[PDB]
């Protein structure tokens, strides 16, 4: 009937201790199971076998499968740690905000680390591990999101495959709410995310969308005014029931602010429950 | 050009100056009565 | 294990003095984005000058413009249901008992100036649906309210997550327990396939319907009570209301053959151009002697159109032999129907899916 607690190195550089007492607030992933998880991040990306190593999958399913943790504060000579993923629930935990998103009291929130652009992590030289924080936000928005960002991502390899010009401004492009101002894909260079992780997953879904399209086509519409042929569509199936199955629905999270301020921004006073 | 008023016109202007107050009561102004009073366990966002 | 939220409210559009305690209330979200997505949701079938106007119009009719208009922070929270339930019951074969309700609730909470704003808020829901902008997106569910106070125009509106009705034991009235009624005269009769010998964790699911007919379309809340799950529920709603189903597939259809190129392909011997397309010297020559099939995109441009179920699985109940009882009371010289739900707990997490099947 005990817990686990972290390591504290004492004695460090006091750069270290400045920066881990900065990064304190900050959400901290939890460490594995059974013992501890310090290789895991650097034998992550080791198979590279003469290329870029896949790791965005790798690094969602560990995230996907993997809880959280809250950390206290630094004393020298004894450390403190409070765990509610399965040892013994606390009375409150504070965390500081993370997401620049605005996000509301009172309805179900999903965790999804995000992979275009950049998103904020802590390195430190002497250390070599670096820590991702994922981004939070409501399972609704995150659908359009993701939607948007992959029709963005077809429509560019698109005009960059035609040759020739084919955007069609069809108005103004900007996402307002409670007064916050997003703008996406400002730009069309340094995109290390946009054709580099997700492109094999979008060219699958777009030739299985295609074969499907095609073997309706055939012969599916009526009122309109040795090869076996089933080993395609075997396959196609198995690849589209992979790809539900690995979607994933990682709705846990909740927020509950109690008399809590109506705007949020990062770097205020919020709560951790589940459900 | 040359604004030339062939009607008469007027403004509304508004103003608000802060002020102090006295206050001054009675014996027979009002009354006070102490009612219950219970020591109750909530749930705060980092502790009890 | 208690958590409670906070909110503010105004008094122009809601009276907390009217309404009483166990009530149940639902959280909205300000339109900031379906404003801006409402150009893509109705699409080149219809015109988005209609809603322009709408929006426009509500705006005007709303007070406080240099608040509400693009965001959410300083409007009112929290809305009474009974308004909107009473002005959707309508199109349920049953108003003797509506009208007599609502004409002393127009007469006491309405009158003055209210007959303009109810006009115009009801056409606005009305081209809202006919447009299909989707708006079913920012209806949550909460806790029983029972606890209510207000200075000047401040509401400090409090809720639970789940309900305490069995522990509250507030003693703040002439009562000894706690109860929370809502009418629930919007209850769809489902009973008709599960008039049987039924029992168990039955499961409340709150369907939304969307009809796609000719200047009657809107969406009124149901309510169901049957042990169900996701996939049982969904081929009922499917097959139950094939009806509707296929008089708004016919209504949406506001306007192309078979062909051979299955057998060549798979036969052997097939035609194969790889060489030629990889050395582009006939890389326009080539596809002229195909077979263009004389496509059309005109016969459907979209299938989307014809949804009608958005049920959300909110809300269960362990009792047993569940049976709701209807009794009369009193709140000044108008009887109000109220029904006796204390001493059950609910819970769960919101499916919003839409089914066009």
């Amino acid at each position: 009937p005990f817990e686990i607690e972290v390591l504290l190195p004492g004695e460090l550089s006091p750069a270290e201790t400045s920066a881990l007492q900065k990064c304190e607030g900050k959400i901290i992933t939890f460490s594995t199971l059974r013992h501890r998880a310090s290789l895991v991040d650097i034998a992550l990306s080791s198979y590279y076998i003469n290329g870029a190593p896949p790791d965005t999958l790798s690094l969602l399913e560990a995230y996907r499968m993997r809880f959280a943790a809250v950390i206290t504060r630094v004393i020298p000579g004894k450390l403190l740690a409070h765990a509610i993923g399965v040892g013994t629930p606390t009375p409150g935990l504070f965390i500081q905000n993370t997401s620049p998103v605005d996000l509301c009291n009172g309805d179900y929130i999903c965790l999804l680390p995000p992979v275009f652009g950049s998103a904020d992590s802590i390195r430190l030289d002497s250390v070599g591990l670096e820590i991702v924080f994922p981004l939070t936000i409501p399972q609704t928005l995150m659908r359009e999101i993701i939607a948007k960002v992959v029709a963005r991502a077809v429509e560019r390899t698109a005009a960059g495959a035609q040759i020739l010009p084919h955007e069609v401004l069809r108005g103004a492009d900007v996402i307002c709410y409670n007064g916050r101002r997003y703008e996406l894909e400002t730009n069309l260079q340094h995109r290390d995310g946009s054709d580099a992780a997700i492109r094999t997953l979008v060219l699958n879904l777009m030739f299985s969308i295609n074969e499907g399209c095609l073997l309706l086509l055939a012969l599916i519409p009526t009122l309109l005014v040795r090869f076996p042929i089933y080993e395609t569509i075997s396959s196609w199936i198995s690849t589209s029931s992979r790809l539900g199955d690995t979607l994933g629905t990682r709705a846990i999270l909740r927020v509950c602010v109690f008399d809590g301020p109506s705007t949020v921004h990062p770097g205020d006073r919020t709560a951790v429950i589940q459900v | 050009t040359g604004f030339h008023p062939g009607i008469a016109f007027t403004v509304v202007r508004q103003d608000r100056f802060a002020t102090e107050q006295l206050l001054y009561a009675e014996r027979a102004s009002e009354s006070y009565f102490v009612g219950q009073i219970q020591v109750h366990h909530h749930d705060a966002i980092g502790g009890v | 294990t208690t958590q409670l939220i906070q909110q503010v409210s105004l008094t122009d559009f809601f009276r907390p003095d009217i309404e009483h305690a166990g009530s149940i209330v639902l959280i909205l979200r300000h339109p900031s984005d379906m404003i801006g997505e409402a150009n893509t949701l109705t699409q080149a079938g219809r015109d988005p000058d209609v809603l322009l106007e709408g929006l426009r119009n509500l705006f005007n009719a709303c007070t406080a413009p240099w608040t509400v208009g693009e965001g959410g922070g300083l409007r009112a929270y929290v809305t009474s249901l009974s308004f909107i339930a009473a002005c959707r019951a309508e199109e349920y074969t049953d108003k003797q008992a509506a009208d007599a309700n609502r004409t002393a609730i127009v007469s006491a909470y309405g009158c003055s100036r209210m007959e303009t704003r109810l006009i115009r808020f009801s056409e606005c829901l009305r081209a809202m649906v006919q447009c299909h902008v989707f708006p079913h997106r920012f209806i949550s569910f909460f806790g029983s309210l029972l606890e209510y106070t207000i200075q000047d125009n401040l509401c400090n509106i409090t809720a639970v997550a789940k309900g305490p009705q069995e522990a509250a034991r507030t003693d703040k009235t002439s009562t000894r327990r706690v109860t929370a009624n809502i009418p629930a005269c919007v209850f769809w009769d489902v009973d008709k396939d599960l008039h049987l010998s039924a029992d168990g964790l039955k499961h409340v699911f709150l369907v939304f319907v969307y009809t796609q007919r000719r200047q009657r379309e809107g969406v009124r809340l149901h309510l169901a009570l049957s042990q169900l799950n996701e996939q049982c529920f969904g081929r009922g709603i499917g097959f139950l209301l094939g009806r509707i189903r296929a008089e708004n597939a016919a209504w949406g259809t506001e306007g192309t053959r078979a062909l051979p190129l299955v057998q060549l392909s798979n036969d052997p011997t097939s035609p194969r151009c790889s060489i030629g397309e990889i050395t582009g010297v006939n890389w326009n020559l080539a596809r002229q002697r195909l077979y263009q099939w004389t496509g059309d995109f005109r016969g459907l441009p979209t299938q989307l159109s014809c949804m009608y179920a958005a049920y959300t699985l909110i809300g269960t109940i362990p009792s047993e032999s569940v049976r709701y009882t209807r009794r009369m009371e009193r709140f000044g010289g108008y009887n109000v129907p109220t029904i006796w739900l204390e001493g059950v707990v609910w819970g769960g997490t919101n499916t919003w899916n839409e089914c066009y099947y």
